[PDB]
RNA sequence: UAUCUGGUUGAUCCUGCCAGUAGUCAUAUGCUUGUCUCAAAGAUUAAGCCAUGCAUGUCUAAGUAUAAGCAAUUUAUACAGUGAAACUGCGAAUGGCUCAUUAAAUCAGUUAUCGUUUAUUUGAUAGUUCCUUUACUACAUGGUAUAACUGUGGUAAUUCUAGAGCUAAUACAUGCUUAAAAUCUCGACCCUUUGGAAGAGAUGUAUUUAUUAGAUAAAAAAUCAAUGUCUUCGGACUCUUUGAUGAUUCAUAAUAACUUUUCGAAUCGCAUGGCCUUGUGCUGGCGAUGGUUCAUUCAAAUUUCUGCCCUAUCAACUUUCGAUGGUAGGAUAGUGGCCUACCAUGGUUUCAACGGGUAACGGGGAAUAAGGGUUCGAUUCCGGAGAGGGAGCCUGAGAAACGGCUACCA
RNA sequence: GGACUUUUACUUUGAAAAAAUUAGAGUGUUCAAAGCAGGCGUAUUGCUCGAAUAUAUUAGCAUGGAAUAAUAGAAUAGGACG
RNA sequence: GCCCGUCGCUAGUACCGAUUGAAUGGCUUAGUGAGGCCUCAGGAUCUGGGA
């Protein structure tokens, strides 16, 4: 039951060090690597199962395959992705193009659409408006307290020359 | 210790970031830098008049004296630019109510602003780890030679 | 990982195990105050012992020394408090004197008998231990 | 040993907390904050062990989470938040203000203070460097960064602070003859004006103190906290005014007060 | 890996010390970048507490400054020509601090002539002003002018390429240039 | 709390040991054993080996919900309650255990960092991001590729997982922006003077290098090269600005550039209001999570002075293969023979080096009570070290981690 | 602020100084070993004392002392003051 | 009277000693050398020179 691993070549087994983001391994812990057996990527008579994908459909239909067609479980949830799974232009408004999945509660048939993320909304612009506003507001305040200190030094200098003219 | 040559290494010796502009015609060739180490230790004139380089010099170099200040009498000047002194002292054993003579040798860097010989008493100052063993830098000679010229010939 | 729960012992044994004279003198104390143990005597003579040490130690410092006056007074008043020390000899060269029976004379055992109410040191015990 | 320690064993905890030996095995380890570990009173100890206001620790969290309690103004929701000298604990309910200021035995006393004295605190400046962009700053024993302070202000000076806003409204220079609170050593909690300071280039300037009972003593300059003028302090001092009486003196005061 | 403890290593008496504890990672050392010349290739390395260090292995350009002219240009790095620590660095043309290199001159040329209007070796309005303003200042220096004919300038690397991913330095000048000039040929 | 007694002789006085005597937070064992409280306890020998169970996980209004989940009601046709799974984030470096190693090591007291790293807490801190700069750059917000899931599977077997098909973000990867001004270099033109100019670019922070300012030890002049501001056109310059430390090439700033370019909010929760030229315009409340730099706090790492048991049936030791110093680099978080090159011949020792032994972790302390001492400390607190033995390392702020991985040995 | 200073031992006071332990104060855990409590009233709406002190030495620091014991100084004058 | 040594018995202890005897533990020459890390290459596939 050991699995193949693309690009090992060899028609045998070996034991590799495996990491995150790699086939035939799911790390149990941050920065963990486990040393595991692996089967080669070259088909031999020892394989219990060969995994195969259809790329061109031959002259005849294969029962449970061409003849049946299974729908894609989930639909588009991010803003522009709906816009691309329908081709809409940032004009058409998504909210009515989000997909809707019906279901029944025995005698209550319900409806539940996603939750469009990265949607541009009035709320979000108030936060953009706010950031900039704070940045600039601070910026001026920071000049003020600065210039206030220039003064605190300017009429401190002319106090060391009102002192240097007393004696 | 140093003496002579000064430019005697494979690399060029220079105080770091002390540029002398060749364009600007000067009467001293090398612009020199120094400080006063503090704690009232006269930065002797030989360190200002000097031409030596020693980066581990307390007056011309990039060390810094902070911490223990100690004295001891020079017992070894065979190492180039570093000496070894003996700090003697009496250690008290309570049961007998008496002390015994003990001693320790502390190795210490000595800048070619000083001319030390064996037997000279020397006030050293603690600095940063300067080598495997040396944690001190000679900072004043409270000696001279111990009356050497009063050992000349006959009448 | 806790705080050491502290203890210490409250009695002391005699150096010499079979001194016929100390032995008599000891029983007689029990016979008189209704004790059950030589320990009950060992206990006190030990208390007494340290008190004297405290008193000796204090007596070697100079007269009107701060610790002496503080720790001296404290010792004396506490002794008076339980009625061991005489009002007159309230200056710790009689705490230095003192003796065991001056301590024995103040056990509830002994008071509960002294003003009647028991009429025997033993009946005194039994009454006390019986609530 | 491998990283930050997160626990505090009872007995390792500072003494002036007046924690008790048994009833557990740990003490609350003071959060990282404004005051050093070993010179602080965490909120749990003050709310519970001083004020007796909660019984359980678990109750102390329930109290704070309502945001009753506010240090220096801000609301503070950290069971072991490191409160410390010169701060202002406030209970919004019970209309109650406190200041953390020392005993004479060296302990943080409960000390009730006015509703308006509670709107500022004192801070010893611990350093004054020239920060980024040429802007000079001071930093105070309780870790506050205050930009653009008075030039005349330098290290060891104390400083009155708004709380309400960040700013410095006044400072007191470290001169011979200024009211001093002692924050450290055995002489911790004593108060006494200043005689003169031993210099000692290289480390540990000594500061000679004399109080209002013409008794004298010394500490390290580090341990000296300016708080005002002979007579005139700048905060209300806890009763006994940090004068420190002999054990005999204190005995007598306590066994003179007796006639029930 | 590489340790930097002192706890191996005999005591100053010469005594042999037992092993107490194992290698900690905070006394760790890592291997030399041994950087060479050509086609930018740098590898970041994760050093204590976040803190990247940049390990240059192969560099072809660095930022070099002519101190007495107070400018800095970015030139190719031609070669390593002298190194006080170890000759193998020179022969394998390895970049490290202290290394003596040769760079390009033609950026320090294009600046000079466009600023002095004099040209090394061998008509605008304001330019003539500024050019004439300068000089009695255009005197350069023989041992530096010569090098331009060759189109290569001697320079001492001043950065730490294994540390910072930069191979930077200053042109050689006056006193210190004479030092290496002497060493160059009186070894050649 | 300053005490001795029995035993050599025919008897005697001595020397002198054996014996007695008492304590032991000092172990075992025997016999005996009723009550309150207190409560040490697989250290010693075997840091020998271990069945099985448990000892690290974690969610707020506030990162991610189309559960083909539960709930239904109560306004919600994008979402909205509640919420498994999973992703993301944080923690797992604390704690607890043990005393094998360790004899100038650890550890203690006392120092140093002007020799560094520091998640976090607390406090400060960011108008500069684009581009030959009128036919313009998503800002009303740019990219996919994945878990969970669905379905197809493989193995005797595990916290094994494979092929297929989906889909999120505070995961991954991108990428716009904002005032006034001042100073710099270029310089189209005009004109000879003593000379001046439209207008063109550049200038956030961080990185790397080089250069400069960072004065002050009491006062004055002349001249060279550049070149500032004010003319009562020979001339003058008059007020002239300076932080800290015992001490710095310090803090901070300035010039020329450098960068596979660090940071500069494409985030979330509650409220919904002002304001007219009625655009769903332009604004705008409270606080979360972020974010660079500095400070602070929890830290760490090294580090100065002095101090260890027995041993000479250990007297010379140290440099094979760094031993002691110098120069340069490299490496590090950073000093440093830490490592490498080159060069030198140093370093320690009867004041006991070096070697050996320890049935040796160090300290606070414990037992014995005239005093001086003697003996003990695996073990409730602090420090250190380890996880069967060694080494290696990944993650991370922090491990050379073992209830993490990798290898060898057992 | 400048300009310079023979070295030490001893002793005095003082700083800096963990807690538990120890010595020791206060408090009737019923006593006690302990513990750091507790004590008063209007016991219906709080009053209040506490949680000391000492030891803590050898080394380092800081200060007073100038006996005792060392060290150094001026003799080929290369002496001392101006 | 005391008393010394060989010689003889029983029992116990330590020594010397062929076996170039044995065992444990600590270092360590030379040879062989796992593994991760760094590094020169590599390029199953997968995109805009990089992965
Ligand atoms: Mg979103
Ligand atoms: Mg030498
Ligand atoms: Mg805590
Ligand atoms: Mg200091
Ligand atoms: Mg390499
Ligand atoms: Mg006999
Ligand atoms: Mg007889
Ligand atoms: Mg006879
Ligand atoms: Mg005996
Ligand atoms: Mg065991
Ligand atoms: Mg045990
Ligand atoms: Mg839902
Ligand atoms: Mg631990
Ligand atoms: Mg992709
Ligand atoms: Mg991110
Ligand atoms: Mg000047
Ligand atoms: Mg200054
Ligand atoms: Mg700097
Ligand atoms: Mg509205
Ligand atoms: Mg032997
Ligand atoms: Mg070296
Ligand atoms: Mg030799
Ligand atoms: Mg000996
Ligand atoms: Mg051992
Ligand atoms: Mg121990
Ligand atoms: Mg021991
Ligand atoms: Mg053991
Ligand atoms: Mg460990
Ligand atoms: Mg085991
Ligand atoms: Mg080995
Ligand atoms: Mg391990
Ligand atoms: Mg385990
Ligand atoms: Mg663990
Ligand atoms: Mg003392
Ligand atoms: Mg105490």
């Amino acid at each position: 039951g050991f699995p193949m691993k693309q690009g090992v070549l060899l028609p045998t087994r070996i034991k590799l060090l495996l990491t995150k983001n790699v086939s035939c391994y799911r790390p149990r812990r941050d920065g963990e690597r486990k040393r595991k057996s692996v089967r080669g990527a070259i088909v031999g008579p020892d394989l219990a199962v060969l995994a195969l994908v259809i790329v061109k459909k031959g002259e005849q239909e294969l029962e449970g395959l061409t003849d049946t067609t299974v729908p894609k479980r989930l639909g588009p949830k991010r803003a522009n992705n709906i816009r691309k799974f329908f081709g809409l232009s940032k004009e058409d408004d998504v909210r009515d193009f989000v997909i809707r999945r019906e279901v029944t509660k025995g005698e209550k048939t319900y409806t539940k659409a996603p939750k469009i993320q990265r949607l541009v909304t009035p709320q979000r612009l108030q936060r953009k408006r706010h950031q900039r506003a704070l940045k600039v507001r601070n910026a001026q305040a920071q000049r003020e307290a600065a210039a206030e200190y220039a003064q605190l030094l300017a009429k401190r200098l002319s106090e060391r020359k009102a002192e240097k003219a007393e004696i | 210790s140093t003496e002579l040559t000064v430019q005697s290494e494979r690399a060029f010796q220079k105080q770091p970031h002390i540029f002398n502009n060749p364009k600007v015609k000067t009467s001293k060739r090398t612009k020199r830098w120094y400080k006063n180490a503090g704690l009232g230790f006269k930065t002797p004139k030989t360190a200002i008049e000097g031409s030596y380089i020693d980066k581990k010099c307390p007056f011309t170099g990039l060390v810094s004296i902070r911490g223990k200040i100690l004295t001891g009498t020079v017992v070894s000047t065979k190492m180039h630019r570093t000496i070894v002194i003996r700090r003697a002292y009496l250690h008290y054993i309570p049961k007998y109510n008496r002390y015994e003579k003990r001693h320790k040798n502390v190795p210490v860097h000595v800048s070619p602003a000083f001319r030390v010989q064996v037997g000279d008493i020397v006030t050293v100052g603690q600095c940063r780890p300067i080598s495997k063993t040396v944690r001190f830098n000679v900072v004043k000679v409270s000696a001279a030679a111990a009356k050497a010229n009063k050992q000349f010939a006959k009448f | 990982p806790r705080a050491p729960r502290t203890y210490s012992k409250t009695y002391s044994t005699p150096k010499r195990p079979y001194e016929s004279s100390r032995l008599d003198a000891e029983l007689k104390l029990a016979g008189e105050f209704g004790l059950k143990n030589k320990k009950e005597i060992y206990r006190i003579s030990f208390q007494l012992s340290k008190i004297r040490r405290a008193a000796r130690d204090l007596l070697t410092r100079d007269e009107k020394d701060p610790k002496r006056l503080f720790e001296g007074n404290a010792l004396i008043r506490r002794l008076v408090r339980v009625g061991v020390l005489s009002e007159d000899k309230k200056k710790l060269d009689y705490v230095l004197a003192l003796k065991v029976e001056d301590f024995l004379e103040r056990r509830l055992q002994t008071q509960v008998y002294k003003l009647g109410l028991a009429k025997s040191v033993h009946h005194a015990r039994v009454l006390i231990t019986q609530r | 040993a491998r990283g930050p320690k997160k626990h505090l064993k009872r007995l390792a905890a500072p003494h002036h907390w007046l924690l008790d030996k048994l009833s557990g095995c740990y003490a609350p380890r003071p959060s990282a904050g404004p005051h050093k570990l070993r010179e602080s009173l965490p909120l749990i100890v003050f709310l519970r062990n001083r004020l007796k206001y909660a019984l359980n620790g678990r109750e102390v969290k329930a109290i704070l989470m309502q945001r009753h309690v506010k240090v220096d103004g801000k609301v503070r929701t950290d069971t072991t938040y490191p409160a410390g000298f010169m701060d202002v604990i406030t209970l919004d309910a019970t209309n109650e203000n406190f200041r953390l200021v020392y005993d004479v035995k060296g302990r943080f006393a409960v000390h009730r203070i006015t509703d308006e004295e509670a709107s500022y605190k004192l801070g010893k400046v611990k350093k004054v460097q020239l920060g980024k962009k040429g802007v000079p700053y001071v930093v105070t024993h309780d870790g506050r960064t205050i930009r653009y302070p008075d030039p005349n202000i330098k290290v060891n000076d104390t400083v009155k602070i708004d709380l309400a806003s960040g700013k410095i409204t006044d400072f007191i220079k470290f001169d011979a003859g200024k009211l001093v609170y002692v924050t450290g050593g055995r002489n911790l909690g004593r108060i006494g004006t200043i005689v003169h300071k031993e210099r000692h280039d290289g480390g540990f300037d000594l500061v000679h103190i004399k109080d209002s009972l013409d008794n004298t003593f010394v500490t390290r300059l580090n341990n000296v906290f300016v708080i005002g003028e002979q007579g005139k302090p700048y905060i209300s001092l806890p009763k006994g005014k940090g004068i420190k009486l002999s054990i005999a003196e204190e005995r007598d005061r306590r066994r003179a007060q007796q006639g029930l | 890996g590489i340790s930097r403890d002192s706890r191996h290593k005999r005591s100053a008496t010469g005594a042999k010390r037992a092993q107490f504890r194992k290698k900690r990672k905070f006394e760790l050392g890592r291997q030399p970048a041994n950087t060479k010349i050509g086609a930018k290739r740098i590898h970041s390395v994760r050093t204590r507490g976040g803190n990247k260090k940049y390990r240059a292995l192969r560099i072809e350009t660095g930022n070099f400054s002519w101190a007495s002219e107070g400018i800095s240009k970015k030139t190719r790095i031609a070669g390593v020509v002298y190194h006080p620590s170890n000759n193998e660095l020179v022969r394998t043309n390895t970049l490290t601090k202290a290394a003596i290199v040769q760079i390009d001159a033609t950026p320090f040329r294009q600046w000079f002539e466009a600023h002095y209007g004099q040209t090394l070796g061998k008509k605008s309005k304001n330019a003539e002003r500024k050019w004439a303003a300068r000089a009695a200042s255009a005197k350069i220096e023989s041992s530096v002018e010569s090098q331009f004919s060759a189109g290569r300038l001697y320079a001492c690397i001043s950065s730490r390429p294994g540390q910072s991913g930069r191979c930077d330095g200053y042109i050689l000048e006056g006193e210190e240039l004479a030092f290496y000039l002497r060493r160059l040929t009186a070894k050649k």
